RNA sequence: GGUGAAAAGUACCCCGGGAGGGGAGUGAAAGAGUACCUGAAACCGUGCGCUUACAAUCCGUCAGAGCCCUCGACGUGUCG
RNA sequence: GAGUGAGAAUGCAGGCAUGAGUAGCGAUUAGGCAAGUGAGAACCUUGCCCGCCGAAAGACCAAGGGUUCCUGGGCCAGGCCAGUCCGCCCAGGGUGAGUCGGGACCUAAGGCGAGGCCGACAGGCGUAGUCGAUGGACAACGGGUUGAUAUUCCCGUACC
RNA sequence: CAGACCACGGGAUUGAUAGACCAGACCUGGAAGCCUAGUAAUAGGUGCAGGGAACUGGCACUAACCGGCCGAAAACUUAC
């Protein structure tokens, strides 16, 4: 084991395979690379997921107490969410529907050794 | 046309795999002293200070 | 090009083919209204 | 200059020329703009030879550029500063580097500015 | 329709524009946080174990090598 | 003692997949740059250009709508993207008439219709009447003012 | 001049890869300004002029960067 921070985003206003997308990306990296990855990649999901771990990595900053760069982004995923359901009318009277879906980004940071 | 069948797990998943981003190639930079990453493709316009290293 | 809908609105029209004097000079209006009445709605007549 | 080869750039043919002017005379009146990399690599060969024609003193140059541009403060900096400035600079007036990409569409930007070297 | 016995409904600190969370506290419990008793299945992930890129498979069943885990014994790796 | 056993009724309800991160994102005008704001800006504000309408894609109304109008604030839902913006959310404000458009004036088609006649009853027509504008009669014009009303407020001069 | 994307091919400062610049080939057909003739529309001269994309050759003036990521070996048997 590795001393370890959590950090939860829920209720996001994104897709959850849209959000793995740009998670997928950083799975088990150093905080530092994973944040200048998601600050370059052009993906918009990437707002999200950086902030999270960010906000990990802070958790580990103020409440652990422990040293910055040894984080590592050990475990990042990302849950669905409540779907919110609206109609959109097409052409002769039929009416189709829209999902607005959104995300849980979890993510835990360790403390390993260099 | 019309999906004849759904479609299987193995299947789906398949070509869902396909759909993935790629991490942009990242090289170091440094501005006012301090180190930085940005891509290749920006590095001149943060060597001039065209770009916004938040 | 013909585009006109059948619902056209026309508040003194609605009043005098629908409205509470036509239904109650009637007595088949005067059933609709207490049958209406009877029911529970917040609105018996136009 | 050599014309676009796929479709025109501001969705039709004459949009693109008055888009061009206008990139232009933006460009000549402040000495860098920003626009998006393809506006900006169609826009250097353009400006540059207008830049040629401020270069060579002549009232049909003059009348040229005119021409192109519509816009008199503009055609009066470039015969007074711009073709004076590059009177040893032989072509390659211009400068169009790489800035990073936009928020709405995503879309590549660039940054055209004028040499100021020699 | 259902928080808890009681709002005691999370003071204060930290990341974040907020939303959301992490400490700290309340509580018998927060695997009770005003998205709230229990919280099944479909559906969706993540981690590990075995397998799978010369192969024509109603997707099982019977025989079966190899690997992995576990229970006994003798012992110290090989039978049962 | 049974509302006692579901896998099929193109069964009913709810939740969720497959197609698939795919089609589409709604005309025939077209946008650009500089600056600002802001956590964030292709879309908001300002300037300078470019373009489209111009017997309209301008100005004013009726019907219909109903607060959508103005000011301040907001940015969760809605907006086929984002949004600092919005006809969206919130709070406060805003509609001033002797002359405008109606009633208090008049009737047309028609409606209802004291008594009435007809009809087993329920009712049908209808006189006198009384409603009923899309018509007839009837006295105000120009300028200024508010963030939001203006022949209405004010100013000047009128008319009934 | 390779092409839906991808792939392919060439170049990347020890550099002519693309743009600009200079020159040529080519296309149009005789620019603007001036002078002149005519009352004028117009005509003549300066003068194969002016303008101009793709083709060719020169020219480092402008960009090809003070750069990142991948990516190299069990042995055994017999013959020799
Ligand atoms: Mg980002
Ligand atoms: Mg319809
Ligand atoms: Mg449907
Ligand atoms: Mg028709
Ligand atoms: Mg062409
Ligand atoms: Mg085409
Ligand atoms: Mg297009
Ligand atoms: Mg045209
Ligand atoms: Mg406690
Ligand atoms: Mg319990
Ligand atoms: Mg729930
Ligand atoms: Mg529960
Ligand atoms: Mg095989
Ligand atoms: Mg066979
Ligand atoms: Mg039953
Ligand atoms: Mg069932
Ligand atoms: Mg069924
Ligand atoms: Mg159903
Ligand atoms: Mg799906
Ligand atoms: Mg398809
Ligand atoms: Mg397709
Ligand atoms: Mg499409
Ligand atoms: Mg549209
Ligand atoms: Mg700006
Ligand atoms: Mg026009
Ligand atoms: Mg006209
Ligand atoms: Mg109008
Ligand atoms: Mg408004
Ligand atoms: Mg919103
Ligand atoms: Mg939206
Ligand atoms: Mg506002
Ligand atoms: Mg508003
Ligand atoms: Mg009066
Ligand atoms: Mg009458
Ligand atoms: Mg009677
Ligand atoms: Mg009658
Ligand atoms: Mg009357
Ligand atoms: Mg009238
Ligand atoms: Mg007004
Ligand atoms: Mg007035
Ligand atoms: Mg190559
Ligand atoms: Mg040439
Ligand atoms: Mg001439
Ligand atoms: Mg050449
Ligand atoms: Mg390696
Ligand atoms: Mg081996």
């Amino acid at each position: 084991e590795f001393p370890s921070a959590t950090a939860k985003a829920r209720y996001v206003r994104v897709s959850a395979t849209k959000a793995r997308r740009v998670i997928d990306l950083v799975r088990g990296k150093s905080v530092e690379e994973a944040l200048d990855i998601l600050r370059w990649a052009p993906q918009a999901a990437s707002e999200p997921v950086a902030k999270v771990i960010a906000s990990a990595a802070a958790n580990a900053q103020n409440n652990e107490g422990l040293d910055p760069s040894t984080l590592v982004v050990a475990t990042v995923y990302a849950d669905e969410g409540p779907t919110a359901k609206r109609i959109r009318p097409r052409a002769q009277g039929r009416a189709f529907r829209i999902r607005k879906r959104t995300s849980h980004i979890t993510v835990i940071v360790e403390s390993r050794p260099p | 046309a019309v999906p004849k069948r759904r479609m299987s797990r193995a299947n789906t998943r398949s070509r869902r795999a396909q759909w993935k981003a790629e991490a942009p190639g990242l090289v170091t930079v440094s501005v006012a002293g301090q180190q930085r990453k940005v891509p290749r493709r920006l590095l001149k316009a943060a060597r001039l200070g065209l770009v916004d290293l938040d | 090009a013909k585009g006109k809908r059948t619902f056209q609105p026309n508040n003194r029209r609605r009043a005098r083919v629908h409205g509470f004097r036509l239904r109650m000079r009637t007595r088949a209006g005067r059933a609709i209204v207490a049958n209406r009445r009877s029911k529970g709605r917040r609105a018996l007549t136009a | 200059p050599k014309p676009t080869k796929g479709p025109r750039l501001g969705g039709s043919s004459s949009h693109q020329s008055a888009l061009l002017a206008n990139l232009a005379t933006s460009l000549f009146e402040h000495g860098r703009i920003k626009t998006t990399e393809p506006k900006a690599r169609a826009l250097r060969p353009y400006a540059e030879k207008l830049i040629t024609h401020a270069k060579k003193g002549a009232l049909h140059n003059r009348r040229e550029v005119m021409k192109k541009i519509r816009d008199k403060d503009v055609v009066h900096t470039l015969f007074a500063e711009i073709g004076p400035f590059y009177a040893d600079r032989n072509g390659g007036y211009t400068r169009i580097i790489k800035v990073e990409n936009r928020k709405g569409d995503n879309a590549p930007m660039a940054v055209i500015e004028l040499v100021r070297e020699k």
